[PDB]
């Protein structure tokens, strides 16, 4: 039979059968209970709208993501999300399909063990396998080397790989991602008068960020230009009218990636953690990693980031090496495409964690040889 | 009685006419909605081309 | 058995069995004791004529409404009105019929508790339920969202509802209604020479208001036109002859709704309390409320109000939103039609306040789960 | 007499409604014409761009 390539993610759940080009169903991972009282009788009001249904009734819900930073903080809601994904968005019972979840690097063990225990006890799948979210993004590019920066919505991690041999001592995981950029944008919009507070209006700020923000090639020059002319002010129409005008908030929101001091984080930007991740590698594979830097994940879709990052790394790196940044147009679904490719391989067909194996060793089987 | 019949006839015609006008304005509002969708789509496509070209 | 859908109102009591299209008996709610001496013996003169009987002998009575502004100020008279409604206008003993009263929003608790105590002790009904007068008017329109402006004769209230979830923090109750318009019309008629003082002549002024007054589309232009031409002066024949001619009093009486400063009230008109009630709602359900504005209640029957209100709201609201005002021809009985529909539902059949429940918790049961 | 008064009031209401509807439909037609004008203007600009791109 065919395998189910699910990809929990944090912000958008992407799923679909193995062997295709794009995920079949992509929908936000939010579960929102209603918060008001409700007076109409017999309206058929449910107790929790999940997935894309709660992005249409969000006016009277309190949306809450079940995955904070890679890790899962609310297991009941995550179980509800998985149940919805299997039964309503794909309509395939899990009793007859292997599953291939994905997990960020350096995550707590208990999260992974609970994930496999749920998949084997509640949904009762035949066999499931958990894979690191960066190796798949490297599969999708058709490479076999390279250092991949997978800046998702929950957590940004940077896994270097050479000739198929991952370097476990050079993984640099940073917890700045799309959600923190949404919060920072929502916080700097208040400088013009627009106040978004409700958890429903966070979605509106996210839409503003997606449609308007861009990464500046040079930050100081843009700050000077936006403060003199008015060629940058782009307007946007809220879900009820009252258009708003975003000035130099456009390139200040995604600039947080390269200067995490804006949101008070100490660490260095995504332009310098990649160079540090490279320098921890051996001295003989640094040229190949320099030449095959891969971008993935949703947050790396800002217009103009593949040039800013290249300029920064070229500034840091030695002058002789060639710096090349692979930015495929299908960046958002790169991890899932790689997952489909991996699940479609014949050599991989014996790596699944078969159910009888789980019955013999318990949920701690995932840390064992079947990784 | 004759005057009542005349007034009732004219009022019924007026009701029919306002129904026709409301249907016509519904049709033209729908057409304007379609053209607004057209402009939204064309502006979105132009922005997509702009971001693709600026981002290679 | 069948349920009794009574609707106390203030000015007209509307009642009838559940499941029909129109109330069975509609009659003014006035109780008038005779005031003169009375010399004929054996004429069979009663001590209080209630309902529609006191609108025919009003020449020698002192009519007094038992409901001032939603609240009930004279409990004995209200009990008399209910007794008349049950026994003479419907001729069904209340011992064998559930009742569904209606109550304005934000009313004093003691009024509701006394109402249920009367219904359970004096008339001894099997089970009664109290419902907010705006949710029913929303039932009758066949909608499930929308903001309903129920401008009755006692009190005008504006309850917004979305997807069946009422928003308790956005109810704007204003005490200007048909009665104040009658008093203001009676007060401005004195500018031509016609003086109505007796409580019986208030009924004549009410008839004048119903038959002649209309809401102007633009107030200043109408004031200018009525002051130059004479195409507006419509005449009306009193109950004894001596026709009167109403000039620009025609559209000045109902204009008080949109400018409550005429009768000295501070608050804003019904055109601006609706917009304020909308703006208190969340940012994502404002479009639906804009598109589904519902009118109900008697006082919204003025010829030309559904256009004036739409023009005013379109002036206030953002230019992109579409403003639509639902004004069904059966506006007056909209609340009662909705009450019949609600009482006819199967899902609602277990929400009644059963008598044994009242015996166990006292009259304060109404504020509890059985709302 | 009661019936005649009812009919007359109905006629006046319907006439006023038809007047409002006519004015509104004319205004919406004007708005649609304006948006079509904007679309045609940008379309002619893009057509000039295509004419130059023929040399591209
Ligand atoms: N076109 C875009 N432009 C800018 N940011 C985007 C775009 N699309 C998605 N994002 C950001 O990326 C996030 C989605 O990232 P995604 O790759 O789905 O995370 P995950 O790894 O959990 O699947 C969104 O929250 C949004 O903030
Ligand atoms: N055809 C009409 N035109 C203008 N005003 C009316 C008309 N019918 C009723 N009214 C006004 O509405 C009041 C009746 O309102 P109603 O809806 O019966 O109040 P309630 O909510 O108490 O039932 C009357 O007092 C009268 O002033
Ligand atoms: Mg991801
Ligand atoms: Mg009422």
């Amino acid at each position: 039979t065919t395998a189910l390539v699910c990809d929990n993610g944090s912000g958008l759940v992407k799923a679909g059968f193995a062997g295709d080009d794009a995920p079949r169903a992509v929908f936000p991972s939010i579960v929102g209970r209603p918060r008001h009282q409700g007076v109409m009788v017999g309206m058929g009001q449910k107790d929790s709208y999940v997935g894309d249904e709660a992005q249409s009734k969000r006016g009277i819900l309190t949306l809450k993501y079940p995955i904070e930073h890679g890790i899962i903080t609310n297991w009941d809601d995550m179980e509800k999300i998985w149940h919805h994904t299997f039964y309503n968005e794909l309509r395939v019972a899990p009793e007859e399909h292997p599953t291939l979840l994905t997990e960020a690097p350096l995550n707590p063990k208990a999260n992974r063990e609970k994930m496999t225990q749920i998949m084997f006890e509640t949904f009762n799948v035949p066999a499931m396998y958990v894979a690191i979210q960066a190796v798949l993004s490297l599969y999708a590019s058709g490479r076999t080397t390279g250092i991949v920066l997978d800046s998702g919505d929950g957590v940004t991690h940077n896994v270097p790989i050479y000739e198929g041999y991952a370097l476990p001592h050079a993984i640099m995981r940073l917890d700045l991602a799309g959600r923190d950029l949404t919060d920072y944008l929502m916080k700097i919009l208040t400088e013009r008068g627009y106040s978004f507070v409700t958890t429903a209006e966070r979605e509106i700020v996210r839409d503003i960020k997606e449609k308007l923000c861009y990464v500046a090639l040079d930050f100081e020059n843009e700050m000077a230009t936006a403060a003199s002319s008015s060629s940058l002010e782009k307007s946007y129409e809220l879900p009820d009218g009252q258009v708003i005008t975003i000035g130099n908030e456009r390139f200040r929101c995604p600039e947080t990636l390269f200067q995490p001091s804006f949101i008070g984080m100490e660490s260095a930007g995504i332009h310098e953690t990649t160079y540090n991740s490279i320098m921890k590698c051996d001295i003989d594979i640094r040229k190949d990693l320099y030449a095959n830097n891969v971008l993935s994940g949703g947050t790396t879709m800002y217009p103009g980031i593949a040039d800013r990052m290249q300029k920064e790394i070229t500034a840091l790196a030695p002058s002789t090496m060639k710096i090349k940044i692979i930015a495929p147009p299908e960046r958002k679904y790169s991890v899932w495409i790689g997952g489909s490719i991996l699940a479609s391989l014949s050599t991989f067909q014996q790596m699944w964690i078969s159910k009888q194996e789980y019955d013999e060793a318990g949920p701690s089987i995932v840390h064992r040889k079947c990784f | 009685s004759d005057k009542l019949k005349e007034a009732e006839t004219r009022a019924e015609f007026a009701e029919r006419s306002v129904t026709k006008l409301e249907k016509s304005i519904d049709d033209l509002e729908d057409e304007l909605y379609a053209q607004k969708l057209k402009y939204k789509a064309i502006s979105e496509e132009l922005d997509h081309a702009l971001n693709d070209m600026t981002s290679i």
